[PDB]
């Protein structure tokens, strides 16, 4: 069965540039059997190209598609401030399946997170769990990543994390980080760290607070 | 207009069953096919299955991630299309949309059959939620986020809404008055299968000794509504 991959996986560009997407398929598909959908959160897809560079009803002259045989191309020739939005490749050749996804979003500077730690509340410690939060805050393009130290041990599997959409005003990001630990053991270690690494930094950021101070 | 609606979703438990139903209007199945296709949580498009046309015979085809266990069926005479879903699995959690084409075609006078303009389009439902889990209704926690004059970066401060079950809740500030710096970031799903969503206020550090910071949270499931006075400590 036939797998389509996309990249990139997000473009970043300004209103009013060109944005050029493509599209792989794993075997070779005739020209009919290519589609392309947008979808923007909370809405369900929208077809915008069938049969790799036919227009579905309605949709804008600045969307084209093209590509043959296994290399197909989206491009809108130039992006209005709607069309920031996932876009998947579709195939029906060998069953029906669907690219990854492309996700375009608005260019700006670079920014750097500003990082915050918090320590358990007593509220939940009395609770009796322990969970520790590091925020990311308002950084710009989406590739901030975070680690946890306790007393300088690296986690693993003991945290999750989230990130908001794009700011509408300002095009930033934020991200916020929990890390969860049973009370027994968040009374057991002292010092709790969250490290955080992003293009925008001079160097990475570590933040951290020691329990019971 | 055409239209689709799906409907019978839920949350049900590991191996258990749900049917979905696609009713049509404005149009019969007589020269659609049918899709359906489900998006789970933070994730992409994934094809589930397809019904041809009754002019094709009404012939189906699942995915293989769901071959034996989800069925697709037609009730003509209610223009309405069936995903039979059974042997759950909480990997089935997902939006499920159905969806089909609409081919028009402007036949031009003079000419015969062969001459026409053709129009395409897609119609999808607005979706149906399927929700498959072990986890018991639970009302969140709301723990503070305190903020600190010494902890500058402006000060933070939040709420961190933990261990609730089913989705969602919602989060507000000052009961909607304060939005400026709010940040409310998308629930996760803990290795427990209960949900956790944090919520985020960057503020002058200045004067917090003066300013006050209220999170409301509500979670309709447990009846649970909570305001949180966020203070410095």
């Amino acid at each position: 069965e036939i797998v389509l991959t996309q990249s990139p996986g997000t473009l970043s560009l300004s209103p009013g540039e060109r944005a050029t997407l493509s599209c792989r398929a794993s075997q070779s598909v005739s020209n009919n059997y290519l589609a392309w959908y947008q979808q923007k959160p909370g809405q369900a897809p929208r077809l915008l190209i069938y049969g790799a560079s036919s227009r579905a009803t309605g949709i804008p002259d600045r969307f084209s598609g093209s590509g043959s045989g296994t290399d197909f191309t989206l491009t809108i020739s130039r992006l209005e401030p709607e069309d920031f939005a996932v876009y998947y490749c579709q195939q029906s050749a060998r069953s029906f399946t669907f690219g990854p996804g492309t996700k375009v979003d608005i260019k700006r500077t670079v920014a750097a997170p500003s990082v915050f730690i918090f320590p358990p509340s007593d509220e939940q410690l009395k609770s009796g769990t322990a969970s520790v939060v590091c925020l990311l805050n308002n950084f710009y393009p989406r590739e901030a990543k975070v680690q946890w130290k306790v007393d300088n041990a690296l986690q693993s599997g003991n945290s999750q994390e989230s990130v908001t959409e794009q700011d509408s005003k300002d095009s930033t990001y934020s991200l916020s980080s929990t890390l969860t630990l049973s009370k027994a053991d968040y009374e057991k270690h002292k010092v709790y760290a969250c490290e955080v690494t992003h293009q925008g930094l001079s160097s990475p950021v570590t933040k951290s607070f020691n329990r019971g101070e | 207009e055409v239209q689709l609606v799906e409907s019978g979703g839920g949350l049900v438990k590991p191996g258990g069953s749900l049917r979905l139903s696609c009713a049509a209007s404005g149009f019969t199945f007589t020269n659609a096919w049918l899709d359906w296709v489900r998006q789970a949580p933070g994730k992409g498009l994934e094809w589930v299955g397809r019904i041809k046309s009754k002019t094709d015979g009404g012939t189906t085809d699942h995915a293989a991630p769901v071959k034996g266990r989800f069925t697709i069926s037609r009730d003509d005479s209610k223009n309405t299309v069936y995903l039979q879903m059974n042997s759950l699995k909480i990997e089935d959690t997902a939006v499920y949309y159905c969806t089909t084409g609409v081919e028009t075609y402007d036949f031009w006078s003079g000419y015969d059959d062969h001459y026409y303009d053709y129009y395409f389009k897609d119609v999808w439902g607005k979706g149906t939620t399927v929700t498959v889990s072990s986890a018991s209704t639970k009302g969140p926690s709301v723990f503070p986020l305190a903020p600190s004059s010494k902890s500058t970066s402006t000060a933070a401060l939040g709420c961190l809404v933990k261990d609730y079950f089913p989705e969602p809740v919602t989060v507000s500030w000052n009961s909607g008055a304060l939005t400026s710096g709010v940040h409310t970031f998308p629930a996760v799903l803990q290795s427990s299968g209960l949900y956790s969503l944090s919520s985020v206020v960057t503020v002058p550090s200045s004067s917090l000794g003066t300013q006050t910071y209220i999170c409301n949270v509500n979670h309709k499931p447990s009846n649970t509504k909570v305001d949180k006075r966020v203070e410095p400590k």
